[PDB]
RNA sequence: AAGGAACUCGGCAAAAUAGCCCCGUAACUUCGGGAGAAGGGGUGCUGGUGUAAAAGCCAGCCGCAGUGAAUAGGCCCAAGCAACUGUUUAUCAAAAACACAGCUCUCUGCUAAACCGCAAGGUGAUGUAUAGGGGGUGACGCCUGCCCGGUGCUGGAAGGU
RNA sequence: GAGGGCGCUUCCUAAGGUAAGACCGAUGACUGGGGUGAAGUCGUAACAAGGUAGCCGUAUCGGAAGGUGCGGCUGGAUCA
RNA sequence: GCUAAUACCGCAUAAUAACUUUAAACAUAAGUUUUAAGUUUGAAAGAUGCAAUUGCAUCACUCAAAGAUGAUCCCGCGUUGUAUUAGCUAGUUGGUGAGGUAAAGGCUCACCAAGGCGAUGAUACAUAGCCGACCUGAGAGGGUGAUCGGCCACAUUGGGACUGAGACACGGCCCAAACUCCUACGGGAGGCAGCAGUAGGGAAUCUUCGGCAAUGGACGAAAGUCUGACCGAGCAACGCCGCGUGAGUGAAGAAGGUUUUCGGAUCGUAAAACUCUGUUGGUAGAGAAGAACGUUGGUGAGAGUGGAAAGCUCAUCAAGUGACGGUAACUACCCAGAAAGGGACGGCUAACUACGUGCCAGCAGCCGCGGUAAUACGUAGGUCCCGAGCGUUGUCCGGAUUUAUUGGGCGUAAAGCGAGCGCAGGUGGUUUAUUAAGUCUGGUGUAAAAGGCAGUGGCUCAACCAUUGUAUGCAUUGGAAACUGGUAGACUUGAGUGCAGGAGAGGAGAGUGGAAUUCCAUGUGUAGCGGUGAAAUGCGUAGAUAUAUGGAGGAACACCGGUGGCGAAAGCGGCUCUCUGGCCUGUAACUGACACUGAGGCUCGAAAGCGUGGGGAGCAAACAGGAUUAGAUACCCUGGUAGUCCACGCCGUAAACGAUGAGUGCUAGAUGUAGGGAGCUAUAAGUUCUCUGUAUCGCAGCUAACGCAAUAAGCACUCCGCCUGGG
């Protein structure tokens, strides 16, 4: 730690990774490597809910949507809740979410969205997964 | 090496008191005479003496103990390293140990004490606390 | 004309470029080269001024055209073969053929071996194993694996012949 | 007559072409590695002196764990 | 063709403007500065008027006389990352001249000179409007540049240039291009990054509303005029505040829900009732918010303007100062009646039982869960925190000391280069004096502001706005010699050099000797030897090994040999020479700090292998044969190639080790051994101190522990280096 060493030395850092590689969504002019002004969503599209094998020993079967990504990334993100109504050529919102039990993911999907119905009076918030406060 | 007889000397005082022994050593300067002078005046050693003809004259110094050779000096250090001549202001020269510590600063007048360094608006190099 | 290789097995022939100066010049490279790479510009005359040792200047005059004609490279990309220069069937064939340095092995201690001649004589060479003769392969870079059964060679001698 | 627009060439000159790059992205038959998942199959290694302790750098032979050898160190033993 | 000019223009009259002069106080490489002779040229002879000592006001050139404003360029300062961003630069850099400019200025251009930059980051590439400020962090700071203010830049794109005092100019021009429109195809025209607003695209609409009174500017004598600036209204829970939807009495578990071991329990002060009340809104609405200053006329004062006129200065009154407008506020206050929901409960942090489940579907930031009664989930009740907002992710700050200046570590957990030099660069034994450079004090600059620490008023009081101070390297200038730096000066007391000692496997060459292995013959004799757990391997009857000798050759040199020494290590051991460093002991003889380092660059350097040429005993990669077992490409054996050795060049990587950088200082001891210095023990013996060495235990200190500890893993400082969770 000499005179020149402690002047050469900055307060540098190297671990810098926000969890959302994001072209959200967006301003489609001509080239669309416009980056980064990230959403908590995507006003984009995906195609098909597939079924994901969970980890050991998690005997389950979970629903990932085949996520369209124009930026050469995962055709997957997790659909929460029981069931889904969407299909191919449907605009799909993009939760920034991670599950260790769900392999190969980076993102989740906002269920409880404009394209989502459900059954209310849920013991967590009554209104996610496509629900409201019950109008009776 | 020879390039810091100040913290070499104070470190040697920590050898003398932490090893709980009588006499420490220092070649002949004027600054170290002010070290044992000011701090003897503040009651930490018990001798001011050096080898009578040498420019490297051994300032051999009996210490001022507690009650069983007990320490008085604990956090002895040089503040301004030889790689950094510490140049502080004069107006807000800070307290040491909330007042429980020494301070010695080569101001424009001389090398004066803590509050004499504070409120006389004299400032210089910070040297040593306890 | 206009069009270009659509002709053909095949841009075969012709075409066209090239001089001098001055810019500039990729690739790999065994670091020399490539390479004149390519591509570019100029180029006549008049007076000056600087050209005589000496281009460039200035202006003008002109021009279809300014090495006014002659004479004088088509280039590029890539692969295979061969390194290359040399040599090659004159009365067909110039090449990948030969050769070549290189590399490899083997043979020869001297009146060499080997060779030519019946011999004599002589070469080998007034040479002495870094030399001479034969065989392979043909720079440089990497590498040359296995098998002695058989053949040949070498060496050994027990016995058979 | 001066001067004047036009009369009148040149200079710089915006754009377009040229050539020979370099940079950077996209893109790509086939193909090298790596990671993931099966729970196929090959194997005895590495772990106890883990079954030849190893562990290095290096050369070299294996389908592969790996071996042989050059030298060095315990992050090695019964205790030498 | 002609007017008009509040256009133009020649042309005397204007000369301190510029220069032409003659002297110089001054003047600094340039130089700046007063007067000492000669030059250019003016108007809206206008304007409304007034009136008059017939002359007085608003202005353009007369153009200065300055201030003032707003600009100009140059310099100091800080203002991103990539050296896998090395050599870069041609008007480049100087000199002279000229053009320009408001100006020195390759500012340009001509000519003549060749420099210069740069490895202590120049160019090239990515990226960026910047700053005040602002969110977070206690601060250090991190982070942002939104909105506000300043500067800069831009105007579909690119480039010119006139004008204009000022532009290369959102709403100038010209050119090009790209769109678009019209074209009868012969031509013309334009750019919402202005406010709106439209279509794009998303998380991202403010409305295709009024007027300029409340300013702001522009002209206009004034009046007036325009201004999508501004003011306001309307959109957005998009943020901040503030109130509230009931309050008070009255609670029994009360009807009521749910659990339920059949009890108990919700409603917690509307509660089931009762008494009232008007937050916000009901309606009637009284009022309806001052949003407001004179420019327009009068009066009077001043310049009193030769002149009172008239007008101008600015001291009065009259005079409209509207858009939110019956605007907030206020009365009559209506009925508790119109006006609270969202998240969360496995923990992780507070809030668990009915509860289909049955690793099922699903939940989740981490630990996770769910496979029979899951406070995880779906599920009801109870609860836990909040509110017109709740929660969710998207970003950032903190925690994170998780680059540790503040505020790291490096023995093993990530790490000390593989070791030496001696380049910069860094650091400095003591002391005399100067210096004040840095260092401390005083004056000077400081954000227009806005913003904090306070205060004031207020949309009430709220929140926040308006105000008022305070608080600041923004700077330049006097002092201080106490430190450092510098400047001169001194001494050795560190280093080294002297004179004496020794010592060693220190290196490099030049040679020599013996043992031993294998082989050439060789005595003379018979199957032997090999190896293991054994043999096949094999060789050998061609009769040998083994034994008798001599020769040949390479290799290496047992006790010597050791926690021994030397060498930075790598490493170094038959013997003898050659020239060869490096220490230590003493010593001041002497220099007088010559010191320590050490990026860069340089050198050396294991082990193999690679080049050429030799030497070729024994050993042994490669491979073969024989066991081995399922198998053996391995361990064993038989062999046996490369290779091991010699000169001669290279790799630059080793557990490099002690996974412990270099320098020097400090200090409990028990302890090894060297070789000196000194004593020492004397009629020969044998002890004590001192130095570098290298152990072992262990004081202190010490770490996660293990351990280190005089040749510190203890306490310091200077040179370097590494290190950031794993693959």
């Amino acid at each position: 730690p000499t005179i020149n060493q402690l002047v050469r030395k900055p307060r540098r850092a190297q671990v810098t990774k926000s969890k959302s590689p994001a072209m959200n969504v967006g301003y489609n002019s001509r080239k669309k490597v416009q980056t980064k002004l990230a959403s908590p969503q995507k006003r984009g599209v995906a195609t098909r809910v597939g079924t994901m094998t969970p980890k050991k020993p998690n005997s389950a079967l979970r629903k990932f949507a085949r996520v369209r990504l124009s930026n050469l990334m995962e055709v997957t993100a997790y659909i929460p809740g029981i069931g889904h109504n969407l299909q191919e050529h449907s605009v799909v919102l993009l939760r920034g979410g991670r599950v260790k039990d769900l392999p190969g993911v980076r993102y989740h999907i906002v269920r409880g969205a404009l394209d989502t119905a459900g059954v209310a009076d849920r013991k967590q918030s009554r209104s996610k997964y496509g629900a409201k406060k019950p109008k009776a | 090496v020879m390039t810091d007889p100040i913290a070499d000397f104070l470190t040697r005082i920590r050898n003398g008191n932490m090893r709980k022994f009588d006499v420490v050593e220092a070649p002949a300067s004027k600054i170290k005479r002010q070290i044992a002078e000011i701090l003897k005046a503040e009651g930490y050693v018990k001798d001011v003496e050096y080898v009578e003809d040498n420019k490297q004259g051994v300032i051999r110094v009996f210490l001022k103990y507690g009650k069983n050779g007990e320490k008085v000096i604990t956090n002895l250090k040089r503040i301004s390293k030889p790689g950094l001549r510490v140049y502080v202001k004069s107006d807000d020269v800070p307290k040491v140990l909330n007042g429980l510590g020494t301070a010695i600063i080569s101001t424009s007048t001389g090398v004066v004490t803590d509050k004499v360094a504070r409120q006389t608006n004299v400032g210089g190099e910070v040297i040593a606390y306890i």
